[PDB]
């Protein structure tokens, strides 16, 4: 089974997002088609940045991905998408559940003598967590389109929900913005630092009709926005949920299923 | 052994359902018939419809509560259904029978003497299990021209409440299933469970991956139709404040989307081609 | 070790039955006889039947399979079986005992002096358990039967078993036959949807003396009724074992060991 | 190194007892003599009887408590019985000895002071082995020309209960192996434990799945005997209801039930061929 | 495929920072790009100071806090960075949620009777996760052109106490990363934890493992250069007695230590040449 | 890829010291240099003493060895350190951690009713000990240098630091200097009898300027002193730290990278 | 890479002490030198003496304290020890640190109105580590043509007692290795632990299994000299009454056997011969 690879790379300055993809041409004699296995990966910045309010500088202000955004689409009719990884899963949980009773008696030199009778149950369920998941959002025959969501964060007294409201914020050891807002140290990778996609999409190409095609790949980020501020003794919280929606890098490239070939034709924004 | 593979799909845009059809073909000289392995994957949408957040003393959501997946052959024609994957599972368990006793005596001096005879019998059974929150199980229409699975919602926690199911019944809060508050002050539409705490499979898309081994008569005819249908049934969860407490509701298969597809499987030549279609939408 | 392979597969629509029988004659050089694999699959619907009596609508019945039957016989002379999957097997168990004692000394500012004394004892077994359990009820030279029986199944309250007589029954949900039984997510896949049998037989064959034999299939159930009604503000459930039993269809194959061709004589009932 | 196969069968359809013998005979270039890996299966029914569940204040049941199965040649020829399996195992069990102690002292302060002082001195030991409801031993007739195994019932728990043997006994109950209940208001046939409490060989089919490895001389005949004995003791548990309370009894080996084939062994030609048989029914 | 190694280094003695770099080039007859496979090890100092055991009051210690690996190409060349290791992240770990309840009473007999009842709802939840004393980030500044990475200071445990880290704040006590007594009645410069008790990247040596993979198109220049920097931010920490207690505080990357070095890279030839090298040093 | 090995092997009487030293020269024909693998091993023994003190023989004295030292170094502006292990990593630990309530209620028939309200917290970390700590002490493009380090040890009533002053020092059993300290039994491998070390350091070799290198490899230890003695029916317990640093024996091994010839040059001391 | 076996044995029938010795001579045209496996396995007896029973008031045994096994080449010739098996290990083990909270308050109601609050802070350490009766490091005197082992007695465990050693010192008690019992009404000589209870190693036989692989040059002699010493040190562990309690005392190597043997080694026929042996036997 013949491969013939191909790579593009390519930076949006504007957004700091990275685009690294593979290009793998599978000629299976087997196949009745043309095939094409896009391998999707890069780096996505987290930009979490900590500013004061301009119109309140009191009020301060953490900006970070809630979720990041991933799409491979395509145009031809000639083009199908016949496989893609990771694909939606029946979530798998252990449950481990006991019954129990206990009968007892005794006897004092009161004197007196005693009876006892008790009945006990618990139940553990166990499970894994990821900081983030990944769900399949939408997808058909000319594309696929991934969400990379905030879920649960380990914390130093328990774990605590993406969605819980209070989240990341923290008594102000100092007046700038940064200190009331949890260390790096207590951030995530993926907050910290930024995603690294890997993703994958098996695509068919009827043969005959046409050489070129043109696909649209999109990464991105969904930014929520939390807010903190000190009033009479005591530390306010707020959250906004979906601040700043798809702040997204759309890359253009055309792939020629005959000479194998493959260009970046547009990016935006740069 | 020799082995020809193709593929075939075919969309419904406004159901958002899709079907990815894998086929693999094996000539087998040590059988006297055609193989066709095909591998049924794509795309159902759960159909998921939040709830209006402005709804005051009576809400209600639509969620994806099972979906039904199958694959036939024709009557007339010489092409059976001869295998499949998942099969139904004869579950398994781990159980620990534990059998316990405690014997003791107790003694104190003080300006009198005392003392105490303690004794106790205690047992229990402990029972290890996978929970999931939808189970796969085969269709009862099954047959040796087709065969159909069921992902239906099998066990959904609420937080630490459940699990909870289509069919669950409390006395007094009924179906508590998506319930947030049994005696929440708020609004009806802000009284259900977080979006994001329903399963992965009501709320998004079931991504189906189903296996079938169909043999076709090589003295039949060079081509033959197979019908693939993808479905959802969307259940109605609805919530009302009576005055005193919330109670719930689960209705089942309150609204249905259906989409079916016939494939022209040319035996001789190893090519599949999509034929027709059929979108329907039952609504109640 | 060149093998041969046949399939067959057929439904009764009458008991909603299906048979998927693969047949692979094995040509083994270093063998002194003819040899045959049979494969034997398919599914067995649980065909559940939740309805009202007719004589008294009132009392609510469910009929369930407590058992699936499968077997493999055969009347040819010339034929042996020679080995079969799966087998009886002797039960095991992790068994974990302990025995302690306790010595305990305390003063009081009383003052008072205490003395203490204790021993204890458990005992733990452990140990795996299937929904329902596979036992061989009958084997010789001739065929093997096969009797799949419901066994134990996962309850909120702990384990409980196929025996007893209030399984299933509910405090009833509504007016209808359904609503008097435990919904579809707490039965096993063996009663909500079916079986899907998984057995295997090796035959030889003697030569020169004939080429053809017939070989009888029986897939099959063995239903119970549990009966359930309201009566004086309380629920009356009842059991009835072996309701109906022998709910059978028999396939008869007809094999010729020289052509190595297989075919479907006869099939009761339709 | 060359191998043949062969298969012979023997059928005792009276005892409900059925022999499965598998050969392959080993021609191997190092070795002087012929070899005959010999697997030994098939089935023998247990002979279980239920109870009467019409008898009143006495009852009775028969139980398959140990099965035989042995494989010999014979004393005038050259054919000896070199390996076998399953030999007879050197248990392991796992041990965990616990030494502890805890010492602590209490202050309480008020108008008036109080004081304490506490302390505790824990051991024990904890064993972890296998259990298994039946056991399988060498016949203790094994020798150069024979090899013989007893599958002989261990370990019977009851419910909760046990685990007993067919030589438990209680001063007063005697053997409970298979009794319901010590102080029962119910008929002595219907005191018995469910049918499906009882271990799997007690009530339905054991299945055999021996091997023996037997050489033979080349300057030896070209034909000699092998004999395959299958054989089930059945024992007599009954129950009685003295007035006050229930007592058991075990009675071992009071029927038994033996089927012994002989087979022509062709080491030429590398066939084997059912010669005689041998059905033995005893009872007490 | 065709692979073609060597191997570059570049020492700064003075802040006893090292570079090894080894090189794997690979020819792809199936990819029409050249490509380099670049393994990034060596030596980083921590740069650690011991503080003065004279101090009384007052005490200072320098700690490595965070190193910076960085490899880039130039913005004017047809050179990309398409893949590297380790990437970040996406971290998991298992929870445990178990509920109970238990419900029992008791009694007790003699002139006059007595009773009870005892009744207890128990819940709990437990998480699990791999806790490390440095932790490695990817740079917010990688793009297609350069890849860096953060491996900087995470959970450090003091002793029993922590996990503390660059930003840790009590309000009190401030930050207690390497304080070893709150009230510790000694020299300040004798009141930090033992050199040993810190974590080995604070005061020892990090060896950076880390790997590129690099394209290059066949019609570019034949030679290029890549740029490989090691870098470490050194941390003051300091305490203080202010006569009743004992504070600490850490102010982050108040030293700096870096290490560049451009390579001459000869893709035709398939050599690597150290070109330029820049040692800079800052200070707070 | 052709190797082609040369061994050497010193004792030096003096230090008790032995140097076990395999050289590995690589052919790698897809390698642009020179290339040597050379793999450090030997004994190196504990020298673990115990003695009178010389002006206070009432004072006893153990001598032990709390850090083993191990380098390797060139001159040879021509060569390359290009990999060694081991080298330092960032320790990693296991953490459990537990959030819990309690909410009781209970009835007495004095008569009174009783409530009950709890919370619970635990934290447990789990991590891996050795003896000895491996650490890179230095390491550049001509050399590199270990310290295997005392770290913590198994005894009755738990684990102890190397650094704990009162260590292996015991209730005086006898009037001898043996006896004032710990048995044999209870000192681990490394003290009792010494250290096998075991590193391993790659070598690049420049083409065309010169045949011949020099390579200094440094064995080697670094010696604590214990002090214990009687006074006042008691027991005075201390420690000097690093009393006895850099016992170490260094030979000069002289390669050439040609003729692949080896030998011994120099060793200090003997 | 070629490869030469041999083997050669030598008995010390009188100490019950003996050594096999097998060689592998391995040429490889890698290397400018000949290579020699040697594998040193056998027999050394324990020298263990029961004590008089018939002794009241003072007893005395002799036990297998430690073994010796020592490989040597000799100072004039080309052959060194390069290498061996096993070397000294680097002991690791587990640690489980727990800290722990709770904290809670409790209400009860009457005439009058009651309370209370409960609070408590835990912590623990666990070690986990493998224990062994007796244990193996190298001997001081190994260096480039001696390589020598020490298995000496390390962990031993009286019942629930223990662990001891050779040099075990209770204030009162002395050494109570393999005292019985402190305050048994019993002969000395019978108040020793259960023959069966002592280790293996101290009662019965040591089979020593060590390795060296020895380096010879090519211009050196075509024959040289190796030597191996089997030896084992016996301890005399006695005990006495004196009126109240029993003591007990280790001496330690109070008797010694010793067997020494030298082999020629034929290099280039890759042939071995016993040359001398020597037998010594110490006591004190």
């Amino acid at each position: 089974a013949e491969i013939i690879k191909r790579t593009q790379d390519i930076t949006s300055k504007r957004l700091a997002i990275t685009q690294n993809i593979q290009f793998d041409f599978v000629k299976d004699k087997k196949y009745n088609k043309d095939a094409l296995v896009v391998k999707m990966q890069g780096f996505i910045s987290s930009r979490t940045t900590y500013s004061d309010l301009k119109k309140y500088p009191y009020i301060k202000r953490m900006i970070w991905p809630f979720q990041y955004n991933i799409s491979l689409k395509t145009k031809d009719s000639n083009v199908d998408l016949i496989n893609y990884l990771p694909k939606n899963k029946i979530d798998s949980a252990d449950v481990s559940q006991k019954l129990g009773y206990n009968i007892g008696g005794n006897f004092q030199s009161a004197p007196s003598i005693g009876g006892s009778g008790s009945f006990n149950y618990s139940k553990t369920i166990s499970y894994n967590q990821k900081n983030y998941v990944t769900e399949v959002e939408s997808q058909n025959s000319k594309g696929v389109k991934w969400g990379v969501k905030a879920n649960s964060f380990v914390t130093p007294n328990g774990q605590v929900s993406a969605y819980d409201q209070y989240l990341f914020a923290q008594d102000p050891t100092g007046p700038a913005a940064r200190d009331y807002f949890v260390p790096d140290n207590q951030l995530p990778p993926l907050i910290q630092s930024g995603f690294n996609p890997s993703f994958i999409t098996t695509l068919s190409h009827e043969r005959g009709k046409g050489d070129k095609s043109e696909f649209e790949i999109t990464y991105g980020r969904n930014m929520d926005a939390t807010y903190a501020y000190v009033t009479r003794h005591r530390l306010a919280v707020d959250r906004k949920h979906d601040a700043f929606k798809n702040r997204n890098v759309t890359v253009k490239y055309e792939v020629n299923w005959k000479t194998h070939e493959v260009k970046i034709k547009s990016i935006t924004p740069k | 052994v020799t082995l020809y593979k193709t593929t075939a799909t075919a969309d419904s845009d406004k159901f958002k359902i899709s079907q990815i059809l894998t086929f693999n073909f094996i000539k087998d000289k040590s059988y006297d018939k055609d193989t066709l392995v095909l591998k049924a994957t794509g795309n159902i949408n759960s159909g998921f419809v939040k709830p209006n957040p402005n709804d005051y003393d009576f809400s209600k959501l639509y969620w994806g509560a099972k979906y039904n997946v199958s694959i036939s052959s024709q009557s007339n024609d010489s092409v059976n259904v001869v295998d499949y994957a998942p099969k139904n599972q004869n579950e398994e368990f781990q159980v620990q029978n534990t059998l316990g006793y405690t014997f003791g005596g107790d003694i104190s001096i003080s300006n009198g003497l005392s003392g105490g005879l303690n004794g106790n019998t205690a047992f229990s059974e402990t029972i290890n299990y996978k929970q999931e929150s939808y189970r796969t199980t085969l269709s009862r229409n099954t047959n040796y021209k087709n065969v159909g699975w069921g992902v239906e919602a099998h066990k959904i926690m609420n937080n630490g409440w459940g699990p909870y199911g289509r069919d669950s019944f409390h006395p007094t809060y009924g179906n508590e299933l998506f319930l947030a508050g049994r005696q929440s002050s708020a609004y009806a539409g802000q009284n259900f469970i977080a979006q994001h705490q329903m399963p992965l499979l009501s709320r998004s898309n079931f991504n189906p991956e189903f296996l079938s081994v169909l043999s076709h008569r090589q003295d039949g005819a060079k081509k033959s139709k197979i019908t693939v249908t993808y479905q959802r049934e969307m259940d109605l969860y609805q919530i009302c404040w009576n005055g005193f407490y919330w109670a719930g509701a689960n209705y089942k298969n309150f609204k249905t989307r259906t989409f079916k597809s016939t494939y022209e499987i040319d035996w001789e030549n190893h090519k599949v081609k999509l034929l027709d279609t059929k979108e329907t939408e039952n609504n109640k």
